């Protein structure tokens, strides 16, 4: 009885927003974008080739300067490269072996990793002894660390399979926010130019946007089929790019609330492992399961490009701040460089 | 100056696809840093000493009926003997390396493996050094000294020795083999057992790399064994000629057919 | 039946917060959109292709 | 949204047939390979069938194996499950779900707890 | 320029020598161990064989090294994560096997019927497909005895039953009754036509008996995983 008229309440609030939604949809982008000239052909070269990984790469996560990067391989090891001399950096050995995720603090002062061990690992880069060792470890979540991004020097989010979300405090060392809702595991989140928002996608099929402060959600988007792996804000923070394992890239705009175009060819029937914008966020770089990434006209829908320089399936795939190149690493333990 | 006639001219050709088919081979286990195996680095060592006997032919003919010096000559001849040597040398060293690695298979991946590949290929490619040197330093027949062997000048008394050795060689090919079919027969034997109904693959690749190795090379060490000064050279050619045979067989079943080598082959060739 | 009872007043909740939002007409923000696609060209270096002494990987 | 409705549900008496229906929107149905689940009253739950993208993969369990039959239909976008010779053991809340990925054989955490890709399902009671 | 650039260099490459002299050793010690990851159900007795293996030599995963005969191996237990598994499982397709571990006698409803599809998910699944599979079918004792009384019938949850026979190649224990003789032998053939309908000879499943207090739980992995190890090489060889 109860159950059942809230169900109820919930499915007309539903299709209220439905009906509010459809009566915004004047024009879609695609004809409001014919009129544009198209990108041509791009033509990506790879030029720089980073060995030194035993087992398979997952993440990697650029820097502000768009110099140095940092990649997690399951031999327990965390290397910091830098890009333009191919030269490694740093390795950091794990106490857990296995690691998922990876992420570069924007000051350079800190990184993080975490995975199956629960524990969110924050490394310190500027040890006064010179070496670097585990500075914080953060062990409330119950479920496995997905991804997790850096807000500031003193606060971290951290996406993990008890499907919710976790802002914390590294001095404190206890959660000072948690975000729920998610029916799914959240694969990962994406935080937006002005850090005051911030994007999850569950296996869901779908992704929420939150506020920090706040700690709630303001706006649910649907319309994938198959669970969420990646998300990215274009570069103007109004709207987003998801990619699910359904082999298709869907658009969203936030100040409209649904989606605007969707990015798929039939020739495609892989996942979508990491999606990522260019600078200027006319061109959309997808890594996908069948060892390929394809690049986009984000106003399109066009195959613009092709890159496969890679052997086993593309996990990472992130454009530089300044977008000059693109890095790829992918499961052969090899990190290659695009541009 | 000599008339170069009939067999000598199909020699070279054949040798010509020595200096393809081996290079790209050579090239490949190169280009490709992923190769470094001790595997690959003996099937290297392979490679290269057949691309080195098929240069080696290539030369030899362009120094007998091109220049006509014998120092070059009998150097070149030396070369030919050095690089058979090796390849006799790295078939031996992959075989065993076979079966050292399926007998210590949990062991296997650890340095001692990689102290010991490094060994292997110093003793092979120290064999091939000296044998292929023994008739240059002391022991030519450009003079009198004994009955000469049956591919001038390289000293019968040299041959023989080459002979009784390669006949060991293959004593210890036969015998590493049988214990490594032992193996495959437990593992076709469990196979064949979990599926309901109750091999091939595994004798048929058997069978080539033991009949290719034994229809090219028993010929002429069977006539250097039997063979004297004054035979034909019609047997000389007939049995040298399945040796060079030999560069051809030895790529295709060790670096072209394993899985790694043919992707990197389909973005070569395709040049993707 | 008492946690999904109240799971589902939660829900129902965030509906209802979501559902009293101001929605922009797409093709406004289609136009948007475009204006900074087209704004932003000439500084996008993997759209147009750099010179050699641009590039630092070069 | 993704949706799946099902419909059917009621009492039935021993021995009695059913036909569960589940209507899915959102994707594409000819792309996914779809499941029916059961939970029993008080305890977890437990995988009933499975059939394939083109219905020629097709299982059951060993409790209702030869007593149900499952199908579908590309068209309507519909799936169907046929319940004959209903036994009180059977009394459940039945779901039906789908894979997380098209185009996979693999079909993972189908009978977790939590899972998102599945109906509110529909009770099914075998009482006299 | 050579001012500074050129000191900043040559410590950046003296750096990355001392890095790449440590990942040797470091490499070295990764290959010399194999790493097993273990797999159950809530009552499939893992803890159990996690005790046994730990006296003789909340965490997310927990981490066992032990060395039989000089060989190092990693066993790695999964707690603390939710039931969802079909995104990290994909971060165990590297190790040299998946020590699969199910309650033979718990045949919710049926544990033994949930449990064939933790393993034919791992079989099917794209990434999962190089990754070779050991069985253990805990709990021979508490089988024998149930079967012997005859309260709970295969049958009821597994209408094959009735048309399977025992197998000519099977080599049962003394003194073991025929009836259960038969029935433990049934278990592993439903492993087994899903262990051979795909691969094409990539990856095999090695079935074993085993009892929750046997000392000899070290020398099957020890056989398996020097033959898991074994088959692989041979593969590419094309000799099987």
């Amino acid at each position: 009885s109860e159950l059942d008229q809230l169900r109820q309440e919930a499915e007309q609030l539903k299709n209220q927003i439905r009906d509010a939604r459809k009566a915004c949809a004047d024009a879609t982008l695609s004809q409001i974008t014919n009129n544009i000239d198209p990108v041509g052909r791009i033509q990506m070269r790879t030029r720089r080739t980073l060995r030194g990984h035993l087992a398979k790469i997952y993440a990697m996560h650029w820097g502000t300067d768009s110099r140095l990067l940092v990649s997690a391989s399951q031999d327990g090891k965390l290397i910091i490269w830098d890009s333009y001399t191919t030269n490694k950096v740093h390795a950091i050995p794990l106490r857990s072996s296995w690691v998922m995720t990876c992420a570069y603090a924007p000051s350079g002062n800190y990184v993080a990793c975490g995975g199956l061990d629960n524990i969110c690992s924050i490394y310190n880069l500027k040890t006064r002894e010179g070496n670097v060792r585990v500075s914080r470890e953060l062990a409330g979540h119950t479920g496995y660390l997905s991804c997790c991004r850096f807000l500031d020097d003193n606060q971290i989010v951290t996406s993990s399979g008890d499907t919710t979300c976790a802002l914390w405090d590294i001095e404190t060392g206890q959660q000072t926010t948690t975000f729920t809702g998610h029916t799914g595991d959240v694969m990962s989140l994406s935080l937006a130019p002005d850090t005051r928002l911030f994007v999850s996608g569950a296996c869901d099929a779908s992704a929420k946007l939150w506020d920090v402060r706040e700690g709630m959600c303001r706006q649910t988007f649907t319309g994938h089929e198959s669970d969420i792996n990646a998300i990215c804000f274009f570069p103007n923070g109004n709207a987003f790019a998801t990619g699910s394992d359904d082999a298709t890239c869907r658009l969203f705009d936030l100040r409209a609330d649904q989606e605007l175009m969707t990015y798929s060819h039939d020739n495609i029937i892989c996942g979508i492992t990491s999606v990522s914008f260019s600078k200027s966020g006319r061109l959309l770089l997808a890594g996908y399961d069948d060892f390929n990434c394809n690049v986009w006209d984000a106003l399109k829908a066009d195959r613009a490009g092709v890159l496969a320089g890679h052997d086993n399936r593309v996990s990472c795939l992130g454009v530089t701040d300044d977008g000059m190149a693109v890095a790829t690493g992918s499961w052969d333990s090899f990190l290659k460089i695009w541009n | 100056l000599p008339s170069p006639k009939a067999w000598d001219v199909v020699l070279c050709i054949s040798g010509t696809l020595v200096s393809c088919e081996n290079a790209l081979v050579v090239a490949i286990i190169v280009g490709t840093p992923a190769f470094r195996a001790p595997m690959f680095l003996l099937v290297g060592s392979l490679a290269v000493a057949d691309l080195l006997a098929g240069l080696g032919l290539v030369l030899h003919f362009a120094a007998v009926f091109c220049i006509g010096s014998a120092e070059m000559s009998l150097v070149l001849v030396g070369v030919l003997a050095m690089a058979f040597t090796a390849s006799i040398g790295s078939l031996l060293a992959i075989t065993v390396d076979r079966y050292l690695s399926l007998y210590n298979a949990l062991t296997y991946y650890s340095e001692t493996t990689v102290t010991r590949t490094y060994v292997m290929l110093a003793l092979v490619w120290g064999g091939a050094l000296g044998l292929g040197l023994l008739p240059v330093l002391a022991w030519n027949c450009l003079d009198g000294l004994t009955t000469c062997g049956v591919v001038y000048p390289l000293s019968k008394n040299h041959l023989v020795v080459l002979a009784i050795a390669f006949f060991m060689v293959f004593g210890i090919m036969l015998q590493l083999y049988a214990q490594i079919c032992r193996i495959v027969c437990r593992h076709a034997q469990q196979i064949a057992l979990q599926r309901h109904l109750l091999t091939r693959k595994g004798i048929a690749t058997l069978a080539v790399v033991l009949g290719a190795f034994a229809a090219c090379w028993l010929p002429f060490t069977v006539y250097c064994l039997l063979g004297d000064a004054h035979s034909p050279p019609l047997y000389t050619y007939l049995t040298l000629l399945p040796a060079t045979y030999n560069s051809m067989i030895n790529p295709i079943i060790y670096a072209f057919r394993n899985q790694d080598v043919q992707k990197v082959l389909w973005a070569v060739c395709c040049c993707c | 039946n008492t946690a999904s009872i109240a799971q589902a007043r939660k829900l129902v909740e965030q509906l209802k917060m979501e559902a009293n939002i101001d929605r922009i007409k797409v093709s406004k923000a289609a136009a948007d959109l475009m204006a900074y696609c087209e704004a932003h060209a000439k500084e996008d270096p993997l759209l147009t292709p750099v010179p050699a002494s641009e590039n630092p990987f070069r | 949204q993704v949706q799946l409705q099902e419909s059917g549900g009621g009492l039935v008496q021993p021995g009695g047939s059913l036909r569960l229906s589940c209507a899915a929107s959102g994707f594409t149905f000819s792309n996914y390979k779809m499941n029916w689940v059961r939970q029993a009253p008080g305890k977890g739950l437990e995988w009933v069938s499975d059939i394939s993208q083109s219905g020629a993969s097709i299982s059951y369990t060993g409790s209702v194996k030869g007593r149900f039959t499952i199908s579908r239909d590309n068209a309507k976008n519909t799936l169907y499950l046929q319940m004959n010779s209903l036994k009180p053991e059977d009394t459940a809340v039945y779901y039906c779900a789908r894979c997380p990925a098209p185009f996979t054989r693999d079909c993972f955490d189908v009978t977790s707890t939590t899972y998102a890709y599945r109906g509110q399902g529909t009770q099914v009671t075998v009482s006299s | 320029k050579t001012e500074d650039q050129r000191n900043e260099e040559k410590a950046q490459r003296e750096a990355n020598k001392k890095i790449e002299k440590q990942l040797q050793k470091d490499k070295q010690v990764y290959r010399a161990t194999h790493r097993l990851l273990l797999l159950g159900a809530g009552e499939s007795g893992k803890n159990t064989i996690v005790k046994q293996m730990r006296i003789l030599h909340t965490s997310g995963i927990f981490e066992t090294k032990f060395q039989v005969d000089k060989v190092n191996f990693h066993m790695f237990d999964v707690g603390a994560q939710r039931d969802e598994r079909r995104k990290w499982i994909q971060c165990f397709n590297d190790v040299t096997a998946i020590i699969f571990v199910v309650a033979s006698s718990s045949y919710q409803t049926n544990r033994l019927q949930a449990a064939l599809k933790l393993f034919d998910s791992i079989w099917n699944n794209k990434w999962l497909r190089d990754t070779s599979v050991i069985l253990f079918l805990n709990k021979q004792d508490l089988l024998a005895e149930k079967v012997l009384a005859g309260k709970s019938k295969i049958e009821d949850y597994f209408p094959e039953f009735a048309r399977y026979t025992t197998p000519e190649d099977a080599t049962p224990e003394p003194g073991e009754d025929p009836r259960v003789t038969r029935a433990k032998y049934f278990i592993r053939d439903e492993f087994l036509r899903i262990s051979t309908a795909s691969g094409d000879g990539r990856h095999y499943c090695y079935p074993h008996f085993t009892c929750a207090v046997d000392t000899e739980n070290i020398r099957r992995v020890f056989n398996d995983c020097r033959d898991i190890i074994q088959r692989m090489h041979l593969r590419q060889y094309e000799l099987l």
